[PDB]
């Protein structure tokens, strides 16, 4: 049943906190929740912002009752691109997603560069396949109100949340073709 | 008037030094109007805690069953108070109208 | 060694002595600092009235010890 | 007393819960309500989401005493556009409300595909009639900060609250304009 | 589904909040609750008083999904003497504990000359069906560790939640054994 | 109306919040409380203690709109026996309650001698007076349970909620019959 | 003395509950408050809302035993711009504020009205003398997410909150600088 | 004075095995500090629950009394050999000024 | 390291919220939390009762980042009473704590009947091995204001979250001590 | 500062809430404490118990602010008896109080052999100097009215409290008295 | 037969007038099913309250014990409530198929 | 065995009216083994509540005492109730091997 | 094996021990880093006062365990 | 006139002025009393900074308010 694998989703729990934005899940999610507790959890967000929102999503999840639901979760990570979350905690090797943490590291420690030095409008073809297809649209959308750094911060949030085990040579690939002297100060071999 | 036998209760307490000598062993006998669980109750608080310290339970038992005052004037001239008794009575025909 | 002489209007007076002092010592120093006859004064610790003839070494009162004051 | 209809409100209370956000009320509301306690059903949807509000607005509405209240309540529905719920509460039928339930559920099960295919700037002003008029700009800000799909999110959650007996109707008619990619997903009779 | 039952159940909220401490129940149900939500209740008693907690175990009791569970609600109404509110609701008729709120009003008014003029444990003995069992040691508790007087007040507060449709004609004659000052004021006729 | 006068009773405050317990008062209020706040008062007292519930009983008095809760609350505090609070509040004169602070104030500062010295079932009589009935049934009945010392500390928590403007000159006197060694340190004159 | 003006405050605590918002205030309080009361206050408001943290922040004010804290309270009035309660309370005379009440009832069962024809973002500029400058951020930026008339709301929530003597005076001016069709209604 | 009484009464709690031998009923007539209403209270102690069960009580209520250790040293000459009176007697005189 | 011993600990914080009270614990974790942390902790057990307060605890305790916490959360259990959870946190293995599972299930739907046929007041004394010392205070204190039933009661929600393996055992001979009349309900 | 006190007092705040019963204190501490919050710590200690009254007087022990009251504390603790408990805090060193701990095992450990057997009037009056007065006053009375039986297992639960370094060699002289039966139990 | 016990202090209770003459002190040797601590509670209770207030405590710590009402019976009878035993004697068997 | 006294009470207590013959005022010199509490205690609480009410309490101020069983054997026959001591007599030897 | 020693002060300094090393042994240590004398210091672990004859083998304290100090004052 | 004057380290010195002093002489005075350069002082009136120039009257300072001094550190 739901119990013995409980337990190991509550060990990874760093994992899903860091990586998960509730909000892209939970139109999936709907057969398993109480219609209040999607409300909440979408009120977190709003709030706290998606971790905090994340870290509520994943004590209602682990309540969950009614059998179905492990897959039920795991099939909307897998629907909303998440793949590579799913591919983690399928196979309950994280190894793939840890390797992220050094450059995860990085870029926060050079994120004031970044939102000098990119444009995002250039590099978000690129990253595509790095973002969860929602958040593209919410950062081109800043870039076009809030302007060039505004955006370039928002692609950091995100950035960080992805689960690609390869986005930080994605980026860099990126970052060599259409190049922003920030180009030189992300190394990834 | 049970409102003017109430309020007879109040001087007792004001004056409760003046019911000293009164022996509640001897008493109940008298006041026929305490039940077979008020005497019961208050003859045992009367073997552990002493007569004098009993008394203010005595009043206070007898106050909550109807015409006390009447049946306490005549109890304390039972027991040769009459001096008491006659307090008592001055009083309660006294907050009567 | 201190201790504090608070009255019961609430102010409070810190007063310089020794465990040897008596309580007439102790009366002597409360007229120096709010000039209020001895005679007048009567001092309250442990909601003990301490008695002139005896000394704080007595009461136990100690460094920052609490005397309440009262007419 | 006021209790005969007061008790009659609470057998209804789950309908009133999944239709009403007390917000769109609580401008009439005003005089019969203390002033803080409106100033907590405010919080209470900026914290655990609308319906959570309406659990709330429901508690004091029963508190109130003094009388014209549950006309004003209902004069309150009426004025706000929540007419229908209106209709219902007079009339002690829910019977349209509940035949509603089919297609809220229906819509909550193609959540993600609606997101995707569908750009609410086209069909917000056909739906106008079926969603409360602050819920229309609620959403069209929510699209020009956050993007199309963050939008029909919310145009979603805003027609599941839908008092309005055709809305589903409506929204395929709305979507039979413009050749959609959700349209044959939604299917009225 | 269960959802026919438990709109049935709102409709009477008012009648269970106001004859019912969940805690003599709870020891039935704890089957069909999660452990926390059950010292919740416990709580909201502790601080709010029988009544709050009453309303939150209504609030839990319609979460319930997993059947059996209207039945083991009434079969713990009944095992836990609170009969008569279970004849009420498998009845769906009030009307017996309608008839009472006469004479929990009556109570009310009468309460101050009740704690002067009646000693409980004289009158507990024969109240002793018309009391929750546990109210029973509850109140004699109170008396021997407040006084008779604090024990008669929470006599009057356990009476005015009694369900048991003659608990007033009950009264009055455990009141006709003894002479009272109290019996005059207190009239069922 | 209610409004001009609420005010003064909001600034003496501090004074219903030291004499009053609200127990005593709320068998007679029942008319103007919900159900609901009565208890709540009283979890609040057996929870935190008199004055607390003291504090949110004046926080619920001051919210009432049904007008005649004024003279409702004089009413109560008239038959209570708080009479001279009563006094006080019908005059809105308290210079006769503001005497008794110098003396509270002291009973509080030898408070440690009365709990050794006292027995209170010798003065209790001629303090009952200057007590709510209730209050001595309570006094006398820790005495029994548990023991001369913790009754005498009772005594003085109920000595510092009294109203009654010549307490400390009843207690005096009551000193002066059966003199127990504190009768030396309570001074009047 | 420190106990005349708690009683002298506490029986106008009606005035400071309707106008006051303690999170706007708590800055210019540093020296009096714990960490624990003011995120204590600081939760009231995010939970129950304004009113039910000033009622709080009250509580907190009498129960501080330091010295200079009655003055402590009314110095932060005024630089935190509650100015009109702090020109009341230092005077305890009320008169000023009490003018108010019959627009901020007017208002009240207006509100529907003003919630559609406001645009909020129009007039904010020209009555910002009535409100606590922090409240107008919050105002543009519910505007900004929600839409005109969440944050046209927003603004009445504020207005009634204002103590200044001539809000409704200043707010007429402003409604018929942008010709606005809620101006008339809104009499003077 | 009554410093010096405080101190007394500790000292008996100390030591109490050597008091075991008073007899309540014997030593209470030498002892008139001891209320009306205290007397009353402690037969009825010593008739229901024995002697030596009284004595905690004894000194217990003597000590609330002023003058008490006074009195008490004269009960213990009236009521015995003298041996406690002595002891009794040389503590309190310790205290004194 | 730091790291791995929070997801351990993290796995089995279903045992920890069924088992801990942090308000008995937190006196022996002195070192290691703010007093607002305390006071939150406290909060929740007064509100939402013991389970909730545990619950917090984690929170709290994962949300330290300081040196040593591990190890003081776990000396704090051995020394709080609540060894046997202290055992089985430190070995990784709580197979003994679950075996337990089959009594907390039967004593749940015993209640009623437990409720009613024991005196607290008999059996704490035998049992108190099982127990918290500091639970057994509130029982008796309980039963002492509210009857032995309300007691009784309170017996039942401390026995649950009792984490000694024997405790069902050592309740069955205080049960056979003291004839019950609830005895053979329970069957070991 | 006065920190210096208030830091070191809880580090040590498990001794204080195991030996203390604020009650017994709470006279002497009335002028330093408000009126209310005395109230709560005597709420606390009719609900919860000793223990849970302690761990709050202490609470609110650590927020006193005028001068003078660490050592009112102490003056409290010495002059209601507790001296030993506030020998231990004045000089910072709880080793006496540690030392009994072997002892209160004990003692909890031979509870019902104790409690069946001895009967508290026979040897209370002699260990008058292991408990606080006021204690005995208690416990005598538990015997009256709650019967002996209860009364013994109060007189435990005092004993274990007790902060007096000799209480264990007192009380083996005191049962030393008469033909026991339990005496051979305890041994020093 | 521990089904038809509850049944029968039911009975008890419904009718408790009935057993006002049961006296708890002459009784309670002629229960052999209560425990020590019972023995040392009730015989508390029964100072400090009296007998028939004691009684309601009496009755509801022996329904607790297992087989009471066989112990119940020749109890009453051993007290020469004979006429009072048969009544619970009957009511008892009552409840048995 | 000292366990096998504690069992001889427990007979006592399981078959009570057998001892009701009993005199406490007679019994008492011939137990050595009660102390001057003990005896004290009883001798107050037999002249208060009267002698078959006291029993119960001479029996169980016995049994608290070490090696009771074999006084209460000689004390009993010491009575001339010879015929009940035999009684005792085979039930205390009976858990011993 | 390390142990870690918290001040009141809220600093807190990690020392090098076994579990062999006694108390005054560790009391030492504290004086060689932060340069208070042994006489002043008073530890705690878990709330047990520990004793200045034991060694921390005998009190259960462990690899990475807290000791808390307090100052004489 | 009375003014209180609130260092960080949270013990509160309160010194003697009128209106008509200037800020400069707030310093002074707390130089007098404290010992403390008046270069190194900041004070804070509800979280306005004083000027040394002007005076208590200008601020609208008054009886029994409150000034908080920050050091230079």
């Amino acid at each position: 049943m739901t119990t013995e694998q409980r337990r190991s989703l509550q060990a990874f729990q760093d994992y899903i906190r860091k990586t998960l934005d509730p909000t892209y899940i939970l139109s999936y999610m709907a057969p398993w929740f109480r219609e209040e507790e999607v409300q909440y959890i979408q009120a977190e967000k709003n709030n706290k912002g998606p971790m905090a929102a994340a870290t509520l999503f994943l004590k209602f999840l682990l309540e969950l009752q009614e059998e179905g639901w492990f897959r039920g979760f795991l099939d909307a990570l897998d629907h909303a691109g998440y793949s590579g979350l799913y591919e983690a905690i399928e196979s309950w090797d994280f190894k793939k997603i840890e390797k992220l943490e050094e450059y995860r590291l990085l870029l926060k420690r050079l994120q004031p560069e970044f939102k000098t030095r990119i444009i995002p409008t250039d590099i978000i073809s690129d990253l595509s396949e790095c973002l969860i297809n929602q958040e593209c649209e919410e950062i081109l959308q800043i870039c076009s109100t809030k302007g060039m750094m505004a955006g370039a911060e928002k692609l950091v949030e995100c950035l960080l949340r992805s689960d690609k085990e390869n986005w930080p040579k994605t980026l860099k690939l990126a970052l060599e073709k259409e190049r922003n002297k920030f180009s030189e100060l992300w190394i990834v071999e | 008037m049970p409102f003017a036998e109430d309020k007879t209760y109040k001087y007792i307490c004001r004056n409760f030094s003046n019911f000293c000598n009164v022996k509640v062993v001897k008493i109940l006998p008298y006041l026929p109007c305490l039940t077979a669980r008020d005497q019961d109750r208050l003859r045992a608080t009367c073997t552990l805690s002493g007569n004098r310290d009993t008394l203010w339970h005595l009043f206070n038992t007898l106050q909550r069953r109807p015409g006390w005052v009447e049946y306490f004037i005549a109890a304390l001239r039972g027991c040769k108070l009459v001096d008491l008794a006659d307090e008592v009575a001055s009083v309660y025909q006294s907050y009567q109208p | 060694m201190q201790i504090f002489v608070k009255t019961l209007t609430g102010k409070t007076i810190t007063l310089e002595v020794e465990p040897s002092d008596t309580i007439e010592n102790v009366k002597a120093k409360i007229q120096d600092k709010e000039g209020i006859p001895p005679d007048q004064q009567r001092l309250i610790f442990a909601g003990k009235q301490l008695e002139d003839g005896r000394t704080l070494s007595d009461y136990n009162i100690q460094k920052e010890s609490t005397l309440h004051l009262v007419l």
